[PDB]
RNA sequence: UACCUGGUUGAUCCUGCCAGUAGCAUAUGCUUGUCUCAAAGAUUAAGCCAUGCAUGUCUAAGUACGCACGGCCGGUACAGUGAAACUGCGAAUGGCUCAUUAAAUCAGUUAUGGUUCCUUUGGUCGCUCGUACUUGGAUAACUGUGGUAAUUCUAGAGCUAAUACA
RNA sequence: GCCGGCGGCGACGACCCAUUCGAACGUCUGCCCUAUCAACUUUCGAUGGUAGUCGCCGUGCCUACCAUGGUGACCACGGGUGACGGGGAAUCAGGGUUCGAUUCCGGAGAGGGAGCCUGAGAAACGGCUACCACAUCCAAGGAAGGCAGCAGGCGCGCAAAUUACCCACUCCCGACCCGGGGAGGUAGUGACGAAAAAUAACAAUACAGGACUCUUUCGAGGCCCUGUAAUUGGAAUGAGUCCACUUUAAAUCCUUUAACGAGGAUCCAUUGGAGGGCAAGUCUGGUGCCAGCAGCCGCGGUAAUUCCAGCUCCAAUAGCGUAUAUUAAAGUUGCUGCAGUUAAAAAGCUCGUAGUUGGAUCUCUAGCGUUUACUUUGAAAAAAUUAGAGUGUUCAAAGCAGGCCGCCUGGAUA
């Protein structure tokens, strides 16, 4: 006996057919558009979407007056409005089925850092985040797969320490300044 | 196995203590006493986890061994002593008195009482017997055997005992239209009024209880405790008035407060 | 440039303690040592830094904040009595004997094999 | 990589230069490694039991011995036997202390194929009057002359005349001078014969107290086997000879001269190595590079075991655990994967200086005449022995008798060994045999051997095998 | 994601399996920068074990004439810390492993109105009509003489305690 | 202390009743394969009856005397199990199949059997006594054994870590706040497996580069893209080295932060493929049905799209091959849902017991109404797990925390 938990979960599902043109293209488009590292990151978002869709599908089968369906449905919709893949108008359980991978990949910190014009390329954003230049609220995050909340969007600023923002020259600038 | 068990694994402890998984392998293991192991509360949990006074296990025995804590007006230094339903824990150092009442969601809540109310306690009579030259006897849910009871006290009635003495001040009969509380099963901690009982000979008697908010539920006779005469309680209630309000308005209340 | 805040306080008359959650704001420099936290807290609560005990400081990711546990005793006597020995030994009020578990458990199992006053002689 | 290798070689050079320029002189010398050789049943051992005062000598299951071991006598014993006759220098500070190593002597396996792991600082040659000189004694003094080390010669069977007045624990000069004249004349005649028998073999020997000038002269010390007359005179001459001659060579410096001496398979310990720890403060939980049969092995020390003082590596004694240990003793070491190792090679102890290699082709030159000559490629007989020394002895016998050998192993016989003897049976029915010397046969191995067509030759005395 | 694709023929449509495809576990190969979490002598042999350790314990409150310590006060039975030993309790929990075991084990449900129960927590404890202001004997510890190659082996001799034994 | 007696506060005890922790015997319903196991049990207890004995009690538990019963094709009895049983795990449309020695619950045993002392509790093995198998010491008279506790070793095999440090945490035991604990905690070994995530980004140059505007074409640009440039440029930085902390029983790791640290940023990404299945070369050397590749079909016999190599390209990526048990694919075990004229398959034929299935019809007086199956509701049902509410672990797998300037919370629910 030991005081440790063994609650570990797989976050991606591999495709049934390993080599298939039309599919490989579609995944590489997603990588190319949102500068993802490998196809695991696309399968991760497919798996999460699939689980949300399966939850919506298994909720639909219950009657419209059931307390459980009402409570669970509202909670799911609230969370998907909170994360920012829907709006208050389209907040019906039926519309959960009308989402896709694009909607979820748009909410990556990498994507938002590129879309707000902090970085000048989708590839630059991932590096900039990973190099500890970017911060949300007063918290320095270096996770490209940080899924940004709707209300947390309006402040992604450069971390104050950073050379780009804070105002402290790095190794290259220091070395060039000493030999200048 | 051979002889009685002495340990208790952490995950095997009863859920209403809310011990987390990672802190250790073992648990408190309430020692033998008036209340059952499954339905009691160790002082180590009450002090450390609920009142947030002690951090580690040593600080709890450092509190208790200095003899600052009484249970029902009697000093207990045993940190794993079982204090259960209606038991009054008294801290005369800081002048704080608590009665152990179950809350709505079915666990012992940190419900403070005035020092004037920490004088008596209500108790459900388990049996009634007589022996040795006929001095009749009574036995209650917290194992307090009392001699010469009032002959109007029958089985499943409630009695109010002054803690300084060991004598019955007043008693409540178990009849229709009396305020009761559930102490076992799905409906644990719900307060309501008796509507009727359905006697099943050679089996458990089932009672029907109507809540203050028009909610009607059933329960076994063994898991009933009369707390009030008519509708008026003889003790203070927890934060909520024992009203089981559902997840819908739980969310509405939580979001309304925000 | 360090700012000390306290989060959840409590006046624990039962152990003659004032126990609290210490929040340290240090943006530029490294994690502040315990002695500076002690004296700044002692200055904040107008007490001797001798009767202050702090531990469990976990500096947040990014390095703007550090959260830890603090406690101040009513007098050094109650501190000497109630506080565990490991937190005295850091202040230098308690000394540990330089013997290993192997050594004492070895000498125990040797001491078993003789009866009478000769148990003390075997050393 | 190569820059780490370069600085690793240069810091090795720094360390050995520091360990050369350290060089402590002015007394506090090292304990000499006293070697003892003989013929067959002369009395090379049991004299050691008489020195250390051990009751168990005959417990060998035979008159002959088949291993190397160091008795480890320490000063209290030297002082105790010294105070008996009391010659010179009461409580001498200048004495390191004695370390005697026993060697097995025999015609077959040519006196342990020796190669006596050299390191014979003071070699004791039993001459044993009764029988005169012997062919193993002449080949042993040839070996002692091959690598020039100082050695002395002791007589054993002087009391075995029938007429010797057995006055134990007294002076040889006195005890000889207290006999009749005709016996002294017989002893001086056979002494003259021995002196001439050494003189002809490129030596200059004499009777241990004339001149002496041990620079060129060699000391004929008369000793009694059973009674123990001369044992005092022995240890006196040993400490005198080591004090006079080995004044500079036996310095307590800080190089790393640990030598792999014996390999043993002990129950519940794995495969243990007996090492004569001469120079180098090697630590428990510190890496060593043991020179192996199939390349070198990186070994992590689990701990240091030593037998009690005045006790041999003969019978399983209560081996005391020691965490660390100074450089003057013979100790048993155990770790992980000490399966295939070579005997009579130096042992390198390594700290964390990122793996210090390549010292093996510089050792393995013309000492290749060992176990390495294994023909797994071809057919052969299977061989097992208690210790490695015995395994070499069996293989060089098979080499002399012209029989190929396929597999070799150390420790007791198992069902895999009889299965290797079985997988041979298909090729050549005669060759499918196991030669097991002084090892425990297992029931499962024996019953599997009897169920198949595989014979096992079990014997404690090598003559029988 | 309720999925199929190659292979009998000169070609066709089938039955039909072999092969491919993905997941999960044990092994193993080659490769291996950072960080968190984390299984691990089960399968074959519930086969066999050197060595070290894993169950001990004293409060103001059962027994203190060990100077092992110094301390009063010196006519104060016993100032105190306290080794040792007698006494009390624990060692039947914990840990390990899966040989056994097929209405057996075990799971859900009921019964003891057919039984025991250290401990805790209450009740009870001059309800009995017949030297007491404290009764008796020993044995450890300690001292002293020993035996055996040998073990946590123990015999004989001289004192002395009780919440031990009466 | 009160006027020689009378007393308050505890601690050890104590016959017995109640209680708590249990334990032990039972009640009903539920288990894998086997008919090349069809009748079994009852001499020596099998099923029941009366009386006792024994036991903590109920009872063929055992003895005495009687009765001749008890179970069984609704599968008894016997044999097998690479069988400890559950909570659960993998896979998965719906149905299912397979695994569950292994951290929680219950059972069992300390090499194999048997017998017992002490105690409330043991048929105890880190208690004893004997035998059986192994084996240690020995002065040969006798003595002492039990790792399927933690390390470690041997063996076995395809298959598995350190003779480490500490009672600080979680708890347990004792006369006990004070002692002890290989329970347990913390390191070491660790590509069993799971989560996050490096191996570069931007700017400036030329393209017999691309698109957008002008000219019918040639040929014209700070509108937007581009690489197989070892072309040009400073900006950013973690890997390592190493102060100081913080963390911790003491350390380590992480987080924090001085100093150093990027131009083949030589601070170098591998493992498998490139005929089809199946994504990728009829490119060039070599070999010549030899060597080898190839899960399957097939490729090799002098122009090899498949072998051994070079170059190039594809796949997944700090991972990817290979073998083997198992699941989906398998509507190729078919209840949902398969076949049986010829592809494998309906007994040669009829009777017949068990088995399964079976035609219309009938609109309440504290006890009942003819009793079930069916269906809906209620109480009872251990956590962990699974689904799932809440909560920025810096995100996530997780965790059960946390949030506001002493406070307001949560630890749901199915
Ligand atoms: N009196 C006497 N006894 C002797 C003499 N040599 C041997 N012995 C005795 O003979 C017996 C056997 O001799 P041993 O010492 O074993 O001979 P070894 O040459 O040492 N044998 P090993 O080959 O084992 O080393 C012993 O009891 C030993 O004391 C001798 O010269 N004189």
């Amino acid at each position: 006996p030991v005081a440790r938990s063994w609650v570990c979960r797989k976050t991606y599902v591999t495709p049934r057919r390993p080599f298939e043109k039309s599919r490989l293209d579609q995944e590489l488009k997603l990588i190319g558009e949102y500068g993802l590292r490998n196809k695991r990151e696309v399968w991760r978002v497919k798996f999460t979407l699939a689980k949300i869709r399966k939850a919506a599908r298994e909720l639909l089968t219950l009657d419209e007056k059931d307390p459980r369906r009402l409570f669970e449905g509202n909670a799911l919709l609230r969370r998907l409005v909170r994360i920012g893949v829907l709006d208050e108008g389209k907040m019906k359980l039926d519309y959960i089925l009308g989402l896709k991978i694009e909607d979820f990949l748009e909410r990556r910190l990498q994507t938002q850092v590129f879309k707000l014009g902090l970085a000048k390329s989708i590839h630059h954003a991932r590096v900039l985040i990973r190099q500890r230049h970017i911060r949300v609220r007063k918290q320095v995050v270096n996770i490209p797969s940080f899924i940004v909340r709707l209300d947390s969007q309006k402040h992604i600023d450069f971390s104050l320490r950073s050379p780009y923002g804070g105002g402290r020259p790095g190794r290259v600038k220091r070395k060039n300044a000493k030999k200048g | 196995a051979r002889g009685p068990k002495k340990h208790l694994k952490r995950v095997a402890a009863p859920k209403h203590w809310m011990l987390d998984k990672l802190t250790g392998v073992f648990a408190p293991r309430p020692s033998t006493g008036p209340h059952k192991l499954r339905e009691c509360l160790p002082l180590i949990i009450f002090l450390r986890n609920r009142l947030k006074y002690a951090l580690t296990g040593d600080e709890v025995k450092k509190i208790c061994m200095q003899r600052f804590i009484k249970i029902d007006g009697k000093v207990r230094t045993d940190i794993t002593y079982p204090a259960g339903f209606m038991d009054v824990i008294s801290i005369d150092k800081t002048g704080e008195n608590f009665r152990l009442i179950y809350d709505t969601k079915g666990r012992f809540a940190v419900h403070r009482i005035t020092p004037e109310e920490a004088k008596y306690k209500l108790c459900k009579v388990r049996k009634i017997f007589v022996g040795t030259k006929g001095i009749p006897h009574l036995v209650t849910h917290d194992a307090r055997t009392i001699r010469y009871p009032d002959p109007l006290i029958k089985v499943n009635d409630t009695i109010q005992i002054d803690l300084e003495t060991g004598k019955i001040t007043d008693f409540i009969k178990f009849d229709t239209g009396n305020l009761c509380m559930v102490t076992g099963g799905a409906n644990l901690g719900r307060i309501g009024v008796i509507t009727n009982r359905e006697r099943h000979p050679g089996s458990f008697d089932v009672v029907h209880v109507k809540d203050a908010n028009g909610n009607s539920f059933a329960t076994r006779l063994s898991n009933i405790f009369v707390i009030g005469k008519g509708n008026k309680p003889w003790i203070s209630l927890p934060r909520g008035k024992g009203i089981r309000l559902t997840i819908a308005e739980e969310r509405d209340k939580r979001l309304a407060a925000k | 440039t360090v700012t000390i805040r306290t989060r959840k306080f409590m006046t624990n008359r039962l152990l003659q303690r004032k126990q609290m959650v210490i929040d340290v704001l240090h943006p530029g420099k490294a994690t502040v040592p315990k002695t500076e936290i002690r004296e700044k807290l002692a200055k904040m609560y107008k007490t001797t830094p001798d009767v202050i005990f702090v531990f469990g400081f976990r500096t947040h990711f990014g390095g703007g904040k550090t959260t830890g546990f603090g406690m101040i005793y009513d007098s050094l006597d109650y501190a000497k009595k109630n506080e565990p020995k490991h937190r005295l030994a850091r202040h230098g009020l308690y000394e540990k004997k330089k013997t290993s578990r192997k050594q004492r458990k070895e000498r125990k199992n040797r001491m078993k094999k003789v009866r009478g006053t000769a148990k003390a002689n075997v050393g | 990589e190569e820059r780490a290798y370069d600085k690793a070689k240069r810091r090795i050079e720094k360390r050995r230069l520091e360990h050369s320029k350290n060089v402590t002189e002015k007394d506090k010398l090292r304990a000499p490694i006293i070697c003892v050789l003989g013929h067959v049943d002369t009395g090379k051992t049991k004299i050691l039991d008489k020195l250390r005062h051990t009751h168990v000598q005959d417990g060998e299951a035979g008159g002959i011995t088949q291993q190397i071991g160091a008795t480890n006598v320490p000063l209290e014993a030297i002082n105790e036997q010294t105070k008996m006759i009391k010659n010179f220098d009461r409580e001498n500070v200048r004495i390191p202390g004695m370390l005697i190593i026993d060697t097995p002597g025999h015609e077959s396996f040519s006196n342990l194929r020796n190669r006596g792991s050299s390191l014979c600082d003071i070699a004791i040659l039993v001459v044993d009057i009764m029988h005169g000189l012997e062919p193993q004694t002449i080949e042993s003094i040839n070996l002692l002359k091959s690598k020039k080390c100082p050695f002395i010669v002791a007589l054993n069977k002087i009391d075995r005349l029938y007429d010797w007045k057995k006055s134990p624990d007294s002076d040889v000069a006195a005890t000889l001078k207290k006999q009749k004249k005709n016996t002294k004349d017989e002893f001086e005649e056979r002494a003259k014969a021995i002196i001439v028998e050494f003189a002809q073999q490129g030596l200059n020997a004499a009777l241990f107290y004339e001149n002496k000038d041990p620079r060129t002269f060699v000391s004929l010390v008369p000793t009694s086997a059973h009674t123990g007359d001369g044992m005092g005179s022995l240890i006196y001459l040993l400490v005198e000879l080591t004090q006079t001659m080995l004044s500079k060579r036996l310095a307590h410096c800080e190089e790393l001269r640990a030598q792999v001496m014996e390999v043993k398979a002990l129950p519940g310990m794995g495969t243990t190595i007996d090492v004569i720890l001469i120079n180098g403060r090697l630590k428990e939980g510190d890496t060593i590079i043991v020179p192996g049969v199939e390349g070198p092995i990186v070994t992590q020390i689990r701990g240091l075991l030593t037998p009690p003082p005045m006790k041999e590596l003969r019978v399983k004694n209560q081996y005391e655990k020691h965490k660390e240990v100074e450089a003057a003793q013979g100790v048993k070491i155990l770790g992980k994967d000490l399966e295939k190792t070579l005997a009579g090679l130096p042992l390198l102890v390594a700290y964390k200086e990122d793996e210090i290699p390549v010292l093996k082709d510089e050792l393995i030159h013309e000492l290749k005449q060992t176990l390495n000559a294994i023909k797994l490629e071809e057919k052969g007989v299977y061989v097992q022995a208690s210790t490695l020394g015995s395994l070499e002895a069996l293989l060089e016998f098979l080499k002399t008798s012209e029989v190929p050998y396929a597999g070799i192993n150390i420790g007791p016989v198992h069902k895999k060994d009889v299965m290797k003897a079985s997988v041979m049976l298909e090729h050549d029915p005669q060759y499918a045999v196991i030669l097991a010397f002084d090892v425990r046969i297992e029931r499962d191995a024996q019953e599997m051997a009897d169920s198949l067509g595989v014979r096992i030759f079990s014997a404690e005395i090598i003559y029988h095998l």
